[PDB]
RNA sequence: ACCGUGAGGGAAAGGUGAAAAGAACCUCGAACAGAGGAGUGCAAUAGACCCUGAACCCGUCUGCCUACAAGCGGUAGGAGCGCCAGGUGUGACUGCGUGCCUUUUGCAUAAUGAACCUACGAGUUACUGUUUGUGGCAAGGUUAAUUGUUA
RNA sequence: UACCGAUGGAGUGAGGGCAUGGGUGCUAAGGUCCAUGUCCGAGAGGAGAAGAAUCCGGACCACCGGCUAAGGUCCCGAAA
RNA sequence: UAUAUCGGUAGGGGAGCAUUCCAGCGACGUAGAAGGGAAAAGGGCGACUUUUUCUGGAGUUUCUGGAAAAGCAAA
């Protein structure tokens, strides 16, 4: 059985025990448990069930592994040829690791 | 005690290769290196034969290259070698420190002449 | 305080503005100075009274 | 590290679902029919379609002598080629390639509506026509293809 | 005092043609040639990060079309439906139940077939 | 040194090792030409151009790819193969993409400029004004040249 | 929402296209001289095959989320 | 805490990194310094910074303040 959720903004396919990675979550600690509202769809293994206003009474439950875990590196640069302009910055996109402990 | 150490195992190591080199040979390296890649992986009585009847100028320095290399093979291993037991394993041409010269043009020009010069490594080992 | 942690007042000593050195200082390339004329070239002055 | 956790699957040489179709052209158009045709080719009818792997189907074309040219097109399209020499432009027509053979000319119309690279020189390899009813490709049991069905 | 920076100077040298290891002939170790492909690379990616996002887009949109065809609507009369029904599942896991879970795609397009 | 009839102009070039203990003797070879050993030495990949030993540039080996393919050579996707537990090499195939500098109303420009690398190379200092940040004293503020003591 | 005083530091004083009102020219010119706006200059993104200023639209960074503009929905090429 | 704002040439303003040396305070080094090769990690962002290993075989460095022969891609 796996449910489409919506979790910090991005539809996810999740089922239990899954470690996703999801956009950052502030003011949580490691061992913190979550609760995820904004189920759209339901497979119970054969039975489908599709949620236009949410399907009602479902939800996913997950803990915390890290709360902070940055992405790779990457370079942003910006620069127009012939005037001198050149800027070269590194950014991180922040995740947070979370584990489905069960699904409703 | 380092570098001892270090100096120790690359001592050790070099008893299990059987190499000869000549270094500063005052001619082309890339002449010499035609002769290098027409003997390369070859059986080391053919490759004598085909270096006492070559048509380069470079092949009778690598004749001899040769011959010292199956010398200092036979000394490590405290045997003669058969016949068709050994062939050579590895040969490389280098570069090496170049002459300068000047030789005039014509209307008072003078250019540059480059007299080159190469190093040779060979490698024998056996047909295992 | 002593001499080895010693602190000018606030806003008291300020370091000094360096052109010509590269892009992203804002201070390189043509220098502060624009692009030609007599004021971009070395040892313009300005006559007093002109 | 791989932050994703949930990616788009890109179908390979493996796991491509291709299958043998044969399709009628008794009273087609053309170019009608060779768009669907390069679709077919192409794999564009396949949930699992992925641009840069050939993912599409294998296509036999039966009756091709059959096809329709509407208007005055048979002998009033005017195809122009070069062979590189000077004074060196040739004219031909739809009814010079009919001449030749069906082949031909749904070979010329099929590229011209495939991809310009190196799959698509590929995928046109995957297109058999015939003038009759009559191609030998048993062992292989293509399913008959309706293309009026195709939209 | 005499201040040269040699070490500092070589070692940002050294960093980028780090970088540029891959690319063909002198572009990748000549320094002012991989210096300057390094950088029309950089403005490239810029863009490429932009692109990306469209491209996905275009694919998931592609094989719905694909997958609605099977079922026996197209791709806009799918959508139209489903946005009229209210059903906010987007491209993206549509497009993975379409390749993956042919029989939720068919749940999905049953609910609005009528 | 070299260049110039001459007046004159005018270079490049430091580093074995603590100590020469600077490699007796053997092997290949006409020959140290060079090397492989042995021996000295902490170390000889410190062997005389000898501390360290970078780049451009030149090779060998191993892995992967490559002989139906067409444009600044990357960038974003993405199989298969190969190494060492989720990292690393390569890259079938696909999308997008006319270097850089300078000068210009405007440059892929068939406008300028560079063979490449390493090293070198261009808003500095003094005095006097002025504005300002921060301070000391304050109806006052401040010494210059110089002098005394010990230095 | 940043207009004036006083003070420290400037750069610019080769402009260009389009629309509108005109002079000049031949009611020629990607011509030239003014005026009023606008854009390029100093501006990336989308459509127009490819185009400095025509049509849409002003890029803090990331996203494999969604809605739209101009313009489009047979294939190359997203969508009837 | 909210709201607003954050394309940019000439050009103005702000805040920093590295380099050589000095003062003060701490430290390291033949049980291996600087330098050179390889690898890994980090930074509102960046200039850059740490760590591991090989080579190397004798010096180096942290923080606070001070002073400059204080940074190259084109002449
Ligand atoms: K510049
Ligand atoms: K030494
Ligand atoms: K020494
Ligand atoms: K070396
Ligand atoms: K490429
Ligand atoms: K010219
Ligand atoms: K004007
Ligand atoms: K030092
Ligand atoms: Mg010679
Ligand atoms: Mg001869
Ligand atoms: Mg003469
Ligand atoms: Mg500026
Ligand atoms: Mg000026
Ligand atoms: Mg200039
Ligand atoms: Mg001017
Ligand atoms: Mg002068
Ligand atoms: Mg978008
Ligand atoms: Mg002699
Ligand atoms: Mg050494
Ligand atoms: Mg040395
Ligand atoms: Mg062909
Ligand atoms: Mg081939
Ligand atoms: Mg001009
Ligand atoms: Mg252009
Ligand atoms: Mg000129
Ligand atoms: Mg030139
Ligand atoms: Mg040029
Ligand atoms: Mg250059
Ligand atoms: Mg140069
Ligand atoms: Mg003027
Ligand atoms: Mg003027
Ligand atoms: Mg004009
Ligand atoms: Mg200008
Ligand atoms: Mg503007
Ligand atoms: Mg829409
Ligand atoms: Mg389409
Ligand atoms: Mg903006
Ligand atoms: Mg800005
Ligand atoms: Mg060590
Ligand atoms: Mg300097
Ligand atoms: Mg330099
Ligand atoms: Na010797
Ligand atoms: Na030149
Ligand atoms: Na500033």
């Amino acid at each position: 059985m796996y449910v489409i959720v919506d979790i910090q903004g991005q539809q996810m396919k999740v089922e239990q025990g899954r470690r996703l990675f999801v956009h950052h979550i502030k003011d949580v600690e490691s061992g913190a448990s979550v609760e995820f509202d904004k189920v759209l769809l339901v497979d119970n293994n054969g039975a489908i069930t599709v949620g236009s206003p949410l399907v009602e009474g479902a939800k996913v439950v997950c803990e915390v592994l890290t709360p902070l875990v940055k992405g790779d590196k990457v370079l942003i640069f910006h620069k127009k040829r012939r005037k001198g302009y050149r800027k070269l910055n590194g950014h991180r996109q922040q995740f947070t690791e979370i584990l489905v402990k069960e699904v409703v | 005690a380092r570098k001892h150490n270090s100096a120790e195992a690359r001592k050790e190591a070099l008893k299990q290769m059987y190499f000869a080199k000549l270094r500063n040979v005052p001619t082309s390296p890339r002449k010499m290196r035609l002769v290098a890649d027409m003997i390369r992986g070859m059986e080391v009585n053919r490759a004598l034969g085909v270096l006492k009847f070559s048509n380069k100028e470079a092949s009778a320095r690598v004749e001899k290259l040769l011959r010292s290399a199956v010398a200092n093979w036979e000394e490590k291993n405290e045997r003669k070698a058969e016949e068709g037991e050994l062939f050579v394993s590895r040969i490389c041409v280098d570069g090496a420190s170049t002459l300068k010269r000047l030789r005039p043009a014509p209307q008072g020009r003078g250019y540059r002449i480059r007299k080159r010069s190469n190093h040779v490594t060979i490698y024998v080992d056996t047909l295992n | 305080m002593n001499l080895s942690s010693l602190k000018p007042a606030e806003g008291a000593v300020k370091s000094r503005k360096r052109i010509g050195r590269g892009p992203g200082s804002g201070l390189g390339g043509t220098s502060t100075r624009g692009h030609k004329g007599a004021k971009s070239r070395s040892g313009y002055s300005k006559k007093i009274g002109f | 590290m791989d932050t994703l956790s949930f990616k788009t699957i890109s179908a390979n040489k493996a796991t491509v679902t291709k299958e043998w179709v044969i399709v009628d052209a008794e009273g087609q158009t053309l170019g009608r029919m060779c768009a669907k045709v390069a679709k077919l080719l192409r794999g564009k009818y396949k949930p699992n379609f992925t641009p840069h792997v050939d993912c599409g189907d294998n296509v036999i074309v039966i009756n091709a002598d059959k096809i329709v040219l509407s208007g005055n097109k048979w002998d009033g399209r005017i195809y122009l080629r070069h062979t590189g020499y000077p004074g060196g432009q040739r004219q031909f027509t739809p009814r010079d390639f009919m001449n030749k053979g069906p082949e031909y000319l749904f070979r010329k119309v099929v590229k011209g509506m495939l991809p310009k690279n190196r799959l698509g020189a590929k995928i046109i390899g995957n297109l058999y026509v015939y003038a009759g009813t009559e191609h030998k490709h048993e062992a292989q049991q293509p399913r008959q293809l309706d293309i009026n069905s195709l939209k | 005092p005499r201040s040269v920076n040699h070490v500092a100077s070589r070692a940002k040298r050294k960093r980028i043609l780090k970088l540029t290891r891959g690319y063909f002939g002198a572009r990748k170790n000549v320094w002012t040639v991989a210096k300057n492909t390094w950088e029309k690379g950089l403005t490239y990616a810029y863009r490429d990060r932009k692109s990306k996002k469209r491209n996905f887009r275009a694919l998931w949109i592609q094989r719905i079309n694909a997958a609605a065809r099977l079922e026996g609507m197209s791709y806009s009369r799918l959508m139209g439906a489903l946005h009229a029904n209210g059903i906010e599942i987007n491209r993206k896991v549509l497009a993975d139940l379409a390749m993956n879970h042919p029989e939720a795609f068919r749940a999905i397009v049953a609910k609005v077939k009528n």
